[PDB]
C-alpha cells in the first residue's frame, strides 16, 4: 500500500555529452607499407558487418549547426595535417633570387623558366642549376622595373614544407566509432532539414564512409539526398549564413593537363632533395574542367523548383563570386596530387522565373561547359597550422574522373523592394563540408542507474 | 516482454517501450558499458570508460545493491516526487519522460539510500553482535 | 589437485588432465592474474589488464553469481550442443578440446544465462513485495 | 554524526573523533576516493587511481568480505596485538593512532583473513555436496 | 645521402640483459626439450610470466 | 622608442632598440624612508627573540 525506493541498473536514458571519438577503417588500407595517407598505422579494423537498430517509439531533437563532430573532425584533419608534413624537406634555401625569362621562343607563356643558384652536398661550393615554376608562385622581386629579378611567394611570410613524395591525399573513407558507455544517434526521417524533431532515431555504433574532400564550391565525392533536392541553412533571413544544397543525381565532372616531361631532383644540403618541374614535351595546352549542359541546367532548375518553396513569389538568379583572391571565388580541389583552381563563371550564369523549360534532346548531349582552370604549387588552405606546403610536380598526364553531390551558395543582400535575388558561390572554412557530411548524427552518453517507486520493501 | 528476438539493442533498443517491458532488457543494455593522433585517442577512451563504469558500480555498491540489477531498498518513497499512481508510472510511460521528471530530486535520494545503508550496517552489527 | 599443499605457483597446473581433477581444482588454484620507449608499454600493458579483469568480472556479475567459483544455474542444457554422455565427458577429455567443441555456441549459452537471472530478479521482487 | 545533512567532508573532516562515533561516516566519505608530456603524466595518474582502488576492492574480495562497509569476520583476535580493553579502544581513541599501533601487525592478520575464507569456501563447497 | 647525429659520449653500448614479460592476463609457453628443431611439437611445455 | 623591426629569414624578424628621443635619464625605484626604517626596526625586534 506503501511506496519504497527500488534501484534499477540497465536504464535506457540520455543526457547530451562530448567525448572522443575512434577512427574505424576497412581492412584493405593495412597490408600495404607504412605512411601512406593517415590511416594505415593508426585506425582500428572495423568488423564487416555493422548493426544497425530502428527504435520504436523515440523522437529526438537533432540540431547540425550545434555539433561537436564537425569541430572534433576538424581538430583532427589539422593535426594530421600538421603531423604528416613534421619528417619532410624544408625549403629554406630557395629564397634566393630567381633569374626568369621567357619559357622559349612563344612557348609555354603560363610557366617561368627562372634558373636560380642552389647549395650543393658541400657548403663551400655552388652550382648553377634551374626548374619551372608556375607563375602565381612568383612574385616579381625589384625595387624597379626590372623584369629578371623574381623570387619565391613562400620567402615573405613563413618559410614551406615540401610535401614527401610517398604519400598519398587519396581521400580513404574513415568511420567515427563512438567510446564504450557512449551512443551514436542517426535521424532517418526524409524531409529533415538540419534542425528539428525527427521521429525515426536510429542505433549506429560507427558512422558511415565519410570521404574526407577538400572543396571550396561543388562538393564533390559523398553522399546523396534519398529522394528529392534537401536545402540545408541555418536562419535563411540573414545574408551571412551559408545555404548548403544537398543535390539528389550527381553531375559528372572530368578535368585533365598537359604532359609534363618529369620531375627534377634538385639537391641541397646534406641528403635533403626537392622535385621540381622538368620540361613540357609536345605542345603547351590548357587545364580546363568539363561538365555536361543539360545535367547541369535541369540540375539547376531543381535546385530552383525546391528554393522557391522557401521563397513564394520571387525568382531566382546567379552569377559570379564577390571578389577578391584567386583562392577564394574559385572551385579549388586536390586529386592526382596536383591541385586546380577553376573559374566557375559560366556555371552560374543563369536564372530561374518559376516557369519549367523542358530538354527534349538526346543527340544534342555533346554540348558541355568548359572551366579555365589555374594551377598552383604553394598551397596556403587552413590558417594557422603553417599553410606553406609545397606540392612536388608529377609526371604524366591526369584525369579528374568525379561526381558531384551538393552546392555551397550564398544569398546576396538585396535592395529595396527586389525580387530578384541573386544567390552566389562561395567556399569558406572546412566545417560546411563537414557539417553536410555529418548532419545525420548526434553523440550521446548512457546512464545506466536509475530509482522507481513500487511496493518493494526490503526484507531485514 | 522477455522475447525481442535477435538480442542485438545496444543500449537503446527498449527506450520507446513501457516500463513494463523495459525492465526486463537490462542484461543486454548492461552488457555493453565496458566493451599519432589516433592512437591517443583511442587509448583515452578506454580510460574514460573504465572511470565511468567504477564509478557507477561504486556508487551502486555504496547503498547495499552489490550486483543486482532491480534491487530494492527500505527508503520511503516521499510523495512529493512524483504525485502519481503506481500504474500510470508503470504503464504511461518510458524511462526518458521519468528521467526528465526526477533529476531535480536525485542527491536528496541517493542521500537517503546511503543514511539508510549506514543503519542497516550498523543494526547488523549490533544484531550480530547479540548472539 | 587439493591435495599440493604448497602452493605459491599457481597458474595453469592442471591443463591437460581430467575433469574430475580440474574442476575440484578450483577450490585451491584461486586466482594470480593480477598477482621513452618503454614507458608507453607499461601503461598500455597496465589499462589492458585492468579492462580484461574488470570485463571478466562484469560477464560473472550479470548472471548473478559474483564471488563464488562455481555457478548452478537452471538455464536448461540444449541437447544440440552436446548430443552426448555427461559421464565420459566429465571423465575422459581436457578443457582445452571442451572449449574447441563448445566455441561455436557461447554467445547463445550467455544469452540464456543473462535471460534467466533477469527472470530470477523479477520473480524474487514480485515474490518479496507479495508480503 | 548524522546530523550534518549536507555531506561534503570526506575522510578528511571527520578523523580525529572517536572510533565509535567515526564508523557512521562512510558512504560519501568512500564516495570521495574516485571524484604532450602533461596528458601522458595526467593519464598515469588516472591509471594509478583505478589501480589502487581496485586492489583495495580486490583485497576485499579475497577474505569474503565485499560489497559491505561494516563487515565483520570469524577470525579469532590475538591478544598480543592490542593488549588494552575494548571500551577504551571505542571510546577514548581516535583512527589515527590505531593505525599507528597497528601497523606492524597487519599481514598476519591478512593471512588469517585469507585462511578463514578459504576454510569457509570449502565449507560452503562440502554443504553443497551434501544436499 | 643522410646527416650524422654523433652519438653523444655519455651513453654506452654494453648489452644490458632484459626481459620480456606478458601483460597480467596473460602467460609466455616455454618449451623444455633439448632436441627442438624450431619447428613442431613440444612434450615438455612449462608456462613462465618472463623470459630468461 | 619604439622597437624597431629588423627582419631576418623567412618571417623570422627581431626587435631591437630604435632611438632614443629627448632627453637621457636613469632608472631607478622608489621606497620610501620612514616605513622602510621601522619595518627594518620591526625585523629587529621580533630577531631579538632569537638573540639574547
Ligand atoms: C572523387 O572520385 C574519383 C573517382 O574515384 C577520384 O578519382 C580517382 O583519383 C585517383 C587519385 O586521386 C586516381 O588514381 C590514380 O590513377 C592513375 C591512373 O590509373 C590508371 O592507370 C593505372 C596504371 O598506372 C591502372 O591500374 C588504373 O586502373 C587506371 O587505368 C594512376 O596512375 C595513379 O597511380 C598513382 O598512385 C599509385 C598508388 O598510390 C602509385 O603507385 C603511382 O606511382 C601513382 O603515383 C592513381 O592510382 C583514380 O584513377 C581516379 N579515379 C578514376 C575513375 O579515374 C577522385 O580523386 C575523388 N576525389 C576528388 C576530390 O575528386
Ligand atoms: C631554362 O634555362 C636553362 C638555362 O638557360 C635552359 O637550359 C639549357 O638548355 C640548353 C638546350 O636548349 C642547353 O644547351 C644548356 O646547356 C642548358 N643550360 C644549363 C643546363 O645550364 C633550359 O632549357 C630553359 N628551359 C626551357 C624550358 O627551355
Ligand atoms: C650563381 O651562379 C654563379 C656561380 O656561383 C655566380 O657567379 C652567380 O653570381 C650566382 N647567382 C646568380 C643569381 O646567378
Ligand atoms: C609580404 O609580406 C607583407 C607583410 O609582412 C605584406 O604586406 C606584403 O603584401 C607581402 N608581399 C606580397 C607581394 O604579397
Ligand atoms: C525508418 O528508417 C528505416 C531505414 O531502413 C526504414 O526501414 C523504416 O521504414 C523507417 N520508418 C518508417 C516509419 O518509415
Ligand atoms: C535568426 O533566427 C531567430 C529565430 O527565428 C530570429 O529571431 C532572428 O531574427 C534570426 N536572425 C535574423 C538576422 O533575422
Ligand atoms: C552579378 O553581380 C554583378 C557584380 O556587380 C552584377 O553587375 C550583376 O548584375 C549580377 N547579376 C548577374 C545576373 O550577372
Ligand atoms: C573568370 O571568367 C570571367 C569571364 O570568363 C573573367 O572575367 C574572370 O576574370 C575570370 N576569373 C575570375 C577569377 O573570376
Ligand atoms: C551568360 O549567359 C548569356 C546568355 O546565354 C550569354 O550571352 C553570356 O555570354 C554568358 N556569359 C557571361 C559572362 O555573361
Ligand atoms: C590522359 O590520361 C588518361 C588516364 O586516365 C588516359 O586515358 C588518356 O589517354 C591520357 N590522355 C592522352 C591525350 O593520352
Ligand atoms: C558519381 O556518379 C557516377 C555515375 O553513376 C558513379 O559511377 C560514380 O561511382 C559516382 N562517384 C562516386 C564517388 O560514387
Ligand atoms: C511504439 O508505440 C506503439 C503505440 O503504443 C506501440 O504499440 C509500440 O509497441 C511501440 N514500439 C515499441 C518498440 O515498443
Ligand atoms: C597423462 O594425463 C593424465 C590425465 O588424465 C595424468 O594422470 C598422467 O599423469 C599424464 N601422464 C604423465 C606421464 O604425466
Ligand atoms: C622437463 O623440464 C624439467 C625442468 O626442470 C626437467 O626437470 C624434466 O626432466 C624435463 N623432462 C623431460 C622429459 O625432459
Amino acid at each position: 500500500e506503501n511506496l519504497w525506493v527500488t534501484v534499477y541498473y540497465g536504464v535506457p536514458v540520455w543526457k547530451e555529452a562530448k567525448t572522443t571519438l575512434f577512427c574505424a577503417s576497412d581492412a584493405r588500407a593495412y597490408e600495404k607499407e607504412v605512411h601512406n595517407v593517415w590511416a594505415t598505422h593508426a585506425c582500428v579494423p572495423t568488423d564487416p558487418s555493422p548493426q544497425e537498430l530502428v527504435l520504436g517509439n523515440v523522437t529526438e531533437n537533432f540540431n547540425m549547426w550545434k555539433n561537436d563532430m564537425v569541430d572534433q573532425m576538424h581538430e583532427d584533419i589539422i593535426s594530421l595535417w600538421d603531423q604528416s608534413l613534421k619528417p619532410c624537406v624544408k625549403l629554406t634555401p630557395l629564397c634566393v633570387t630567381l633569374i626568369c625569362s621567357d619559357a622559349g621562343s612563344g612557348g609555354v607563356e603560363e610557366m617561368k623558366n627562372c634558373s636560380f643558384n642552389t647549395t650543393t652536398e658541400i657548403r663551400d661550393k655552388e652550382k648553377k642549376e634551374y626548374a619551372l615554376f608556375y607563375k602565381p608562385d612568383i612574385v616579381p622581386l625589384s625595387e624597379t622595373n626590372n623584369t629578371s629579378e623574381y623570387r619565391l611567394i613562400n620567402c615573405n611570410t613563413s618559410a614551406c614544407t615540401q610535401a614527401c613524395p610517398k604519400v598519398t591525399f587519396e581521400p580513404i573513407p574513415i568511420h567515427y566509432c563512438a567510446p564504450a558507455g557512449y551512443a551514436i544517434l542517426k535521424c532517418n526521417d526524409e524531409t529533415f532539414n538540419g534542425t528539428g524533431p525527427c521521429s525515426n532515431v536510429s542505433t549506429v555504433q560507427c558512422t558511415h564512409g565519410i570521404r574526407p574532400v577538400v572543396s571550396t564550391q561543388l562538393l564533390l565525392n559523398g553522399s546523396l539526398a534519398e529522394k528529392e533536392i534537401v536545402i540545408r541553412s541555418e536562419n535563411l533571413t540573414n545574408n551571412a549564413k551559408i545555404i548548403i544544397v544537398h543535390l539528389h543525381t550527381p553531375v559528372e565532372i572530368v578535368c585533365t593537363r598537359p604532359n609534363n616531361n618529369t620531375r627534377k631532383s634538385v639537391r641541397i644540403g646534406p641528403g635533403q632533395t626537392f622535385y621540381a618541374t622538368g620540361d613540357i614535351i609536345g605542345d603547351i595546352k590548357q587545364a580546363h574542367c568539363n561538365i555536361s549542359e543539360e545535367k547541369w541546367n535541369d540540375t539547376l532548375q531543381k535546385v530552383g523548383i525546391e528554393l522557391q518553396k522557401h521563397f513564394p513569389n520571387k525568382t531566382i538568379k546567379y552569377n559570379q563570386s564577390a571578389g577578391g583572391d584567386m583562392e577564394i571565388t574559385t572551385h579549388s580541389f586536390n586529386c592526382g596530387g596536383e591541385f586546380f583552381y577553376c573559374n566557375t563563371s559560366n556555371l552560374f550564369n543563369g536564372t530561374y522565373n518559376g516557369t519549367y523549360i523542358s530538354t527534349n534532346s538526346s543527340a544534342n548531349s555533346t554540348s558541355t561547359i568548359t572551366l579555365q582552370c589555374r594551377i598552383k604549387q604553394i598551397i596556403n588552405m587552413w590558417q594557422g597550422v603553417g599553410r606553406c606546403m609545397y606540392a612536388p610536380p608529377i609526371a604524366g598526364n591526369i584525369t579528374c574522373r568525379s561526381n558531384i553531390t551538393g552546392l555551397l551558395l550564398t544569398r546576396d543582400g538585396g535592395t529595396n523592394s527586389n525580387e530578384t535575388e541573386t544567390f552566389r558561390p562561395a567556399g569558406g572554412d572546412m566545417r560546411d563540408n563537414w557539417r553536410s557530411e555529418l548532419y545525420k548524427y548526434k553523440v550521446v552518453k548512457i546512464e545506466p542507474l536509475g530509482v522507481a517507486p513500487t511496493r518493494c520493501k526490503r526484507r531485514v | 516482454a522477455v522475447g525481442i528476438g535477435a538480442v542485438f539493442l545496444g543500449f537503446l533498443g527498449a527506450a520507446g517501450s513501457t516500463m513494463g517491458a523495459a525492465s526486463m532488457t537490462l542484461t543486454v543494455q548492461a552488457r555493453n558499458l565496458l566493451s599519432t593522433v589516433w592512437g591517443i585517442k583511442q587509448l583515452q577512451a578506454r580510460v574514460l570508460a573504465v572511470e565511468r563504469y567504477l564509478r557507477d558500480q561504486q556508487l551502486l555498491g555504496i547503498w547495499g545493491c552489490s550486483g543486482k540489477l532491480i534491487c530494492c531498498t527500505n527508503v520511503p518513497w516521499n510523495s512529493s516526487w512524483s504525485n502519481r499512481n503506481l500504474s500510470e508510472i508503470w504503464d504511461n510511460m518510458t524511462w526518458l519522460q521519468w528521467d526528465k521528471e526526477i533529476s531535480n530530486y536525485t542527491q536528496i535520494i541517493y542521500g537517503l539510500l546511503e543514511e539508510s545503508q549506514n543503519q542497516q550496517e550498523k543494526n547488523e552489527q549490533d544484531l550480530l553482535a547479540l548472539d
